[PDB]
């Protein structure tokens, strides 16, 4: 069987990558933290372009794009059911290895119940506990109450899309199913107002590209693409909705008509485009814009 | 001149011996002016009523305007160290929010 695609696979990100884009004015934005006063260096055509390089550079890692994974399976394994010690106890303990040199997800962490039930400690439990005794920067032990639906509503609504997402990778894990709700409400608000740009020259654009190459809605993306005047952009989402769903009628019409470049899009919108009439229309206008002007 | 404010700096009552008035009194005061907009001077004015020495002082200053090269308008382009007679200034050149922290003379 033809694997299907990972996020990871050095054409997805070769993809990804490019319609996410770069500005290097967008990447650097000024923090608001702490500061110290500018240095200042006399610099050469030659040198100037140099460090205009090495930013680009630095720029590339701080698009590192955050892993997109499936929700973890819950853990409901009892190791032991000592029924001596039913009654003896109201509290249940939870013991966690700290030895510094496990991966945390190598880590025992065991709870022994009231009823006397040693069992392994759930996916909740150990998160919470991890932060307890390995305390990483960003996290808080208990959940925050930013992410209520309310709450989220409201950083929407201020266009804070890419903080939502920025929060949502320091306190959850990437396969917990708190952080794919609050990554799939991010990704679907900006769907429904259009608001694609906000994550574009950030680590989130390729993750909500790849869900709705997944969901079949790229629909909204290639028009918005399309009205910026990226429309080489378009047409590598239209080649990952090709790769993702290869049995699709728009990836076997591709095929038939060896379509290339601007007719990639224009099979899309005939064959499994939910608003194919508004993918031409916004087609036919850029090409009308672009041949009239030029 | 509504744009420009005026601020005092130092008022000194000192005295010339006069043989027909014995000790004799002046005010000298020492003003600066400026618009808050990188203009600014400053000036000494003498009299023998305060008010009077308030006016020299005032209106002399606004004929001795400095301009001085604001870094994006809200500080010096670098640090400037300096000795002038005996007295010494160190001014550091720092980023936003940081404030005023200096002599209450270099403040005003």
């Amino acid at each position: 069987e033809v694997k299907k695609p990972a996020f990871m696979d050095e054409e997805v990100q070769r993809i990804l990558t490019k319609i996410t884009g770069l500005d290097l004015q967008k990447t650097f934005r000024p923090a608001i933290q702490p500061l110290k006063p500018p240095t200042y260096k006399l610099m050469t055509q030659a040198q100037l372009e140099e460090a205009t390089r090495l930013a680009v550079e630095a720029a590339k890692v701080r698009l590192k794009m955050p892993p997109v994974l499936e929700e973890r399976k819950p853990i409901n394994d009892v190791l032991a059911e000592d029924k001596i010690l039913e009654g003896t106890e109201t509290n249940k303990y939870v013991f966690t290895d700290i030895s510094y040199n496990i991966p945390h997800r190598e880590r025992f962490i065991v709870v022994r119940e009231p009823s006397g039930t040693l069992r392994k400690a759930s996916w909740e439990e150990r998160d919470r506990v991890i932060q307890i005794y390995f305390p990483k920067e960003g996290r808080r032990v208990l959940p925050p109450v930013i992410f209520k639906d309310e709450n989220l509503k409201t950083m929407y609504s201020q266009d804070r899309h890419a903080d939502v997402l920025n929060l949502c990778v320091a306190q959850f894990e990437p396969d917990s199913a708190e952080y794919i709700k609050v990554h799939h409400q991010t990704y679907e608000d900006i769907d429904r107002h259009g608001k694609y740009e906000l994550l574009r020259s950030t680590r989130h654009f390729g993750g909500m590209a790849w869900y709705f190459v997944n969901k079949k809605k790229i629909d909204g993306l290639l028009i918005d693409q399309i009205q910026r005047d990226l429309v080489d952009d378009a047409t590598s989402l239209v080649q990952l909705y090709h790769m993702l769903h290869p049995d699709g009628q728009s990836a076997q019409e591709a095929k038939e008509q060896a379509a290339e470049g601007v007719d990639l899009i224009k099979v899309f919108a005939k064959t499994e485009a939910q608003r194919g009439a508004y993918i031409e229309l916004a087609l036919q206008t850029y090409q009308e814009i672009v041949t009239s002007h030029s | 001149y509504e744009d420009f404010d005026t601020r005092i700096l130092e008022v000194r009552n000192v005295f010339n011996m006069t043989a027909k008035e014995g000790r004799k009194k002046s005010v000298r005061v020492l003003v600066a002016v400026g618009n808050g907009n990188g203009a600014a001077g400053f000036a000494i004015g003498k009299a023998a009523d305060r008010g009077d020495a308030f006016r020299k002082a005032k209106n002399r200053a606004i004929h001795y305007l400095h301009y001085i090269e604001r870094y994006e308008g809200h500080t010096i382009f670098h640090d400037i160290s300096l000795r002038f007679k005996r007295t010494q200034i160190r001014m550091k050149k720092q980023p936003r929010g940081y404030g005023l922290r200096c002599h209450r003379a270099i403040i005003t």
